[PDB]
């Protein structure tokens, strides 16, 4: 699997800027796409989603109107034309992969991203801890509040977890609260409750460090946690 | 012909055992228990999403991913509790007879006319399913395929044979040829240790995947038998049969135990499986219906119509929450 | 109500319209079930047309999308695998014309479709017979005549009605005629019309099945 | 001869098997099926407030 | 004087009847045939643009009897719009039906292109939508024009006054019995052409009788609608060339005329859905 | 049809 955006640069305010991500290795058709975004020294901002087969399109309210995200399946390749750019939307912008049925891993793959520097009711997901000192081979634990109830009727908690190792692109590691990622290794679990989160690492071990988001996907806009950062 | 006597011998012998040191009475060890009077289940959902007629039932640990194919070559994964699809596998040889799951939930199994039992990946990357194995070997038809693990796999093929394989060779690591006839049907154990097979001998052969040789024989019937399955005991399984016969072996015992019938179906069976208790045996007959036996007392205690052609087959839960009857309408039903 | 789940419904309507597409482009094609007897004919007409257990025949003329199944190299139980092709259009029931004196054989033929005829899955689809090897029965008569393995022939041993009535004895075998057709075409290696002849059975049963489908019947 | 022995030696496999009379093998049926008929969500039937569908 | 009372009797019988009718076949079409097949669709399409318009027949009625329209301005255009779009979706749905059974008899290679289902639902919904593309027009000119004293429901035209109008009986005449007729009597009498040359229907005598069976249900059908809409069409043309005296006979037989128009609309589903195989399953 | 005129 690879995801490859391009597209990036330095624009004027108010011009226009369309991104690509191209597609290889993977049933691209099949999957829903996600665009997330990361200012410089901020956390990630989800952008733009579309479902496989194009049917729907969702749009976060800081963008709308002015992002268009839209997919060419025959060529497996995934746009975003933006216009009347500011200084606001200067961010690394990420290609997601996705998928939706039972059991499914969604945000299970990531691009590598691009920059795009620009020249000069939404469900809260408070982390109030922004960074942590862990010494190798300890235990920790990271928790992580929201603003609603995230427990579904259908008994589902639609919390997310990612990791963002130092340069490079996040990684998933825990959907819906405690289900381990495909890869990921069980030194991670996940446990939680209604409003109520918690990531546990035992025995900590070298290269996890970085910066790790919760992640709201109970309803769109997904929103993101301002992030937890490890250190050695 | 004298080592023919002989066998003729063995066969009386073992027919003297089960008749004389075999005091049945089962009559009697079931007018003290008392009956489940008439149990009413109704279609709480049908799955619709075919073009065919379905041949194959078979849920997953989970108790909601039930995979069904049919003769257009489609076979799709269901959900049981939100009625939708999450995978429509496209395959070639369409003549399908029969499937499984596996009980990891990542693998599906499958298997047409054409000696080719099919296994598929599901939980995998790189996007949609992918065909990872081409079991073959046989020269009959599969007729029933079932998993053990995600490594081993034994089926049940037209030319007279079972078969238990290893999925990442692709061999026949373990033969199982006991046989005159074609392997209808096969099911499994709960530790999954020894299994069982019908065949059109009017036999069902206890197998074990230790050594191979079939251990005891049973017979009984007078026509072919087109499903069999264990009981959750693990020390019983009921055999359907063409002769409108679902009759119910025991294994401890070694003969049969009990029979079903009654007296307006002069029909055919062609699926048999128990409930998580097995008080109540799902019979599927070709009555366009399907009937619910109190499996201890040879009386019926339902009738779930709710068809219009002939099921196929017919699946309950790991937890015994439903049913699934498949029929040829291309409607199958989950009962509860 | 529905949170992320409403993805899930669209992916399952997504592939549901695959689905129907499938169907669809099923349904404009048409499966024939190709039977014959052991090593007799069925050789010559899989190779007339243009062209494991089961085999598919994919091929086509004017239009349509044909499907032969040559199943009868499989050895097995025939009864518990049959009723899988209920629903056929056509059951070309490919018959050699000139095994009649083999050891008998002509009679092990005669078994066969009375079998297939009169079978419960089959007794709607109409079925085509292909009497092969006209090129050497029309000189297997004057020679080793018919009179071997029909005790109640007498009179014309030539070709102008041999085959004919023994074209006439497998159509006496329907015990339902107002139901199911009969249709027969002699091959042979040359005039390479048979497919012409599939065509035409396969057309008017299309016409029958319309009717049907519509009420008229 | 060369099927029918092997005939005749699955037939003196499977005639030197420990049998056990039904009443003691049968009886074991009918407690364990009482031992699980609580646990049978088709003999007694779970309200909507515990069923799935 | 003393006929009209029971006139209004002899004209909602058949209104009575035909509604009964069309709810059993629009019943049955929704309870036991579930719409699977396309011919079904066709046939709940002709079931409800005749339930639709025999539950139009009882409102003409009080304008023999009471003379008025004691319904008022907010119900004349929506009845005659109603009324005028259900007759041309019955007039269409026969026409796309009788398209339909020639397509899957005189061309079936092609007939397995076409009347899929999908194709069916989607040409239905074509011909509401051109069914609709001449109800409309008579939506926009069905005013209400007071006569001496009464509520009046009536059609005026647009500029130029007199002759617009003039326009609109012949065009309904040509566009509305013509056409379909031209087209079901050609589009029929192939079919049967081409099923006599069918061996399948041909022999056999029983086989013949099914054939017989066949050219009786198509040359009932056709007379039947012959029968039922060519007064209707016919004197509404006589009275707009010539000039009738009012007798005291005749506008009895005329409502009856408009009682046989609105006859196909009931016996149509009597003759298609209790006419087939479908009701036996 | 033939009511209303």
């Amino acid at each position: 699997v690879q995801l490859v955006e391009s597209g990036g640069g330095l624009v004027q305010p108010g011009g226009s800027r369309k991104l690509s991500c191209s597609a290889s290795g993977f049933a691209f058709s099949s999957f829903g796409m996600h665009w997330v975004r990361q200012a410089p020294e901020k956390g990630l901002e989800w952008v733009a989603y579309i479902s496989s087969g194009s049917g729907t399109i969702y749009y976060a309210d800081t963008v709308k109107g002015r992002f268009t995200i839209s997919r060419d399946d025959p060529k497996n390749t995934l746009f975003l034309q933006m216009t009347s750019l500011r200084s606001e939307d200067t961010a690394m912008y990420y290609c997601v992969r996705s998928i939706y049925y039972y059991g499914s891993s969604p945000f299970d793959f990531w691009g590598q991203g691009t920059t795009l520097t620009v020249s000069s009711s939404d469900i809260v997901m408070t982390q109030a801890t922004s960074s942590v000192p862990v010494t190798p081979g300890e235990s920790v634990s990271i928790s992580c509040r929201s603003s609603k109830s995230l427990l579904h009727s259908n008994g589902n908690t639609y919390l997310y977890w990612f990791l963002q190792r130092p340069g490079q692109s996040p990684q998933l590691l825990i959907y819906r609260m405690s289900n381990l990622a495909s890869g990921v290794p069980d030194r991670f679990s996940g446990s939680g409750s209604g409003t109520a989160f918690t990531l546990t690492i035992s025995r900590l071990e070298a290269e996890d460090v970085g910066v790790y988001y919760c992640m709201q996907h109970l309803e769109y806009p997904l929103t993101f946690g301002a992030g937890t950062k490890l250190e050695l | 012909d004298q080592l023919r006597q002989e066998a003729e011998q063995l066969k009386n012998q073992i027919r003297d055992a089960r008749k004389a040191c075999a005091d049945a009475t089962l009559s009697q060890i079931t007018n003290n228990i008392d009956p489940v009077g008439r149990i009413q289940m109704r279609t709480r959902r049908t799955l619709r999403g075919h073009l065919a007629k379905i041949y194959a039932m078979h849920w997953g640990t989970d108790s909601r991913l039930l995979v069904s194919a049919s003769q257009d070559g489609k076979l799709i994964i269901w959900d049981s509790y939100t009625t939708n699809k999450v995978h429509a596998i496209p395959l070639r040889s369409s003549w399908v007879m029969t499937c499984a799951y596996a009980p990891s939930g990542n693998y599906v199994a499958c298997g047409g006319l054409d000696n080719i039992c099919s296994i598929y990946n599901l939980k995998t990357r790189e996007g949609n399913v992918r065909v990872s194995r081409e079991l073959a070997g046989h020269t009959g038809y599969l007729s029933c395929c079932r998993f053990l693990d995600d490594n081993q796999i034994v089926t049940s093929s037209g030319d007279t044979t079972c078969a238990l394989w290893d999925i990442e060779t692709g061999q026949q690591t373990t033969t199982f040829t006991g046989h005159t006839g074609d392997v209808m049907s096969l099911s499994l154990a709960p530790d999954t240790r020894l299994f069982v097979s019908g065949a059109c001998d009017a036999s069902a052969k206890l197998w074990d995947v230790r050594e191979g040789m079939c251990r005891q024989t049973f017979t009984g019937h007078e026509s072919d038998i087109n499903a069999i399955c264990f009981f959750p005991n693990g020390n019983a399984f009921a055999t359907g049969s063409d002769d409108a016969t679902c009759r119910l072996f025991d294994l401890r015992a070694d003969q049969e135990l009990m029979t079903y019938s009654h007296d307006n179906i002069i029909c055919g069976i062609t699926s048999v499986s128990f409930s998580k208790s097995g008080r109540l045996l799902l019979a599927g007959y070709d009555d366009f219906n399907c009937n619910v036996w109190d499996a201890l007392k040879a009386d019926r205690a339902g009738v779930l119509a709710g068809h219009d052609n002939r099921v196929s087959c017919l699946g309950v839960t790991d937890d015994g929450m439903a049913v699934a009857t498949g029929s040829w309408d291309s409607f199958l039903k989950i009962w509860n | 109500l529905s949170a992320e789940d409403k993805a899930a419904v669209e992916r399952s309507k997504m592939i549901d319209r695959n689905l129907r597409e499938d169907g669809e482009k099923a349904a404009r094609e048409v499966k024939l079930l190709l039977l014959g007897a052991g090593e007799s004919g069925k050789s010559t007409i899989v190779k007339q047309m243009k062209i494991t257990g089961i085999v598919e025949t994919h091929f086509t003329f004017k239009d349509l999308h044909f499907k032969m199944f040559d199943v009868g190299g499989q050895r097995s139980e025939r009864k518990k695998w049959i009723h899988c092709f209920e629903g056929v259009t056509a059951i070309i029931f490919c018959v050699a014309l000139s095994d009649y004196d083999l050891v008998n054989r002509m009679h092990e033929s005669m078994k066969l479709f009375d079998s297939i005829c009169n079978n419960k899955w089959f007794t709607d689809t109409s079925i085509i017979l292909f009497l092969n090897k006209k090129d050497l029965f029309e000189e297997k008569i004057k020679k080793s005549p018919l009179t071997i393995c029909y005790p109640e022939y007498a009179g014309s041993n030539t070709y102008e009605e041999a085959a004919a009535y023994i074209q006439c004895q497998f159509e006496d075998l329907n015990k339902r005629k107002d139901t199911k057709e009969i249709y027969t075409h002699f091959t042979c290696a040359t005039d390479t019309k048979n497919v012409q002849f599939v065509f035409d059975a396969v057309t008017d049963v299309i016409i029958k099945n319309n009717l049907k489908d519509c009420g008229l019947f | 001869i060369a099927q029918a022995r092997k005939l005749v030696e699955q037939l003196k496999m499977e005639a030197n098997i420990d049998r056990i009379k039904v009443s003691k093998a049968a009886a074991d049926l009918m407690a364990y099926c009482e031992a699980h008929a609580k646990e049978d969500p088709l003999l007694t039937p779970v309200p909507a407030s515990e069923n799935p569908f | 004087m003393v006929t009209a009372i029971t006139i209004m009797a002899l004209y909602s019988i058949v209104c009575v009847v035909g509604l009964f009718g069309n709810f059993l076949v629009m019943y049955v079409i929704v309870r036991y045939t579930k719409m699977k097949t396309a011919t079904n669709i066709y046939i709940f399409n002709l079931a409800l643009a005749d339930a639709l318009a025999t539950s139009t027949l009882p409102f003409q009625s009080v304008n023999y009897l009471m003379g008025t329209w004691p319904f008022g301005n907010i119900l004349c255009k929506i009845v005659i719009s109603i009324d005028y779009y259900n007759m041309f979706t019955s007039i269409f749905t026969l026409c796309t039906m009788s398209v339909d059974r020639y397509i899957a008899v005189c061309h079936p290679v092609k007939a397995l292109d076409f009347r899929t289902p999908r194709n069916a639902k989607i040409v239905n919904v074509c011909n509401w939508i051109l069914s609709s593309a001449i109800g409309l027009p008579v939506m926009f000119m069905a005013t209400t024009k007071y006569r001496q004293g009464s509520i009046d429901c009536t059609l005026t035209f647009s500029h130029p006054t007199w002759y617009w109008e003039n326009l609109l009986k012949i065009c309904v005449f040509i566009f509305a019995f013509i056409m379909p007729v031209l087209i079901i009597t050609v589009c029929y009498g192939l079919m049967i052409l081409r099923l006599k040359s069918v061996r399948m229907l041909s022999g056999s005598k029983e086989k013949d009788r099914n054939l017989r069976r066949i050219t009786r249900m198509v040359l009932v059908v056709v007379a039947v609608f012959i029968v039922c809409w060519t007064p209707i069409h016919i004197y509404v043309i006589i009275k707009a060339l010539i000039t009738i005296p009012e007798t005291t006979f005749q506008t009895v037989s005329w409502h009856f005329c408009i009682a046989l128009g609105y006859t196909n609309s009931c016996l149509n589903p009597v003759l298609y859905a209790f006419l087939d195989e479908n009701f036996k399953r | 049809y033939x009511g209303f005129x």
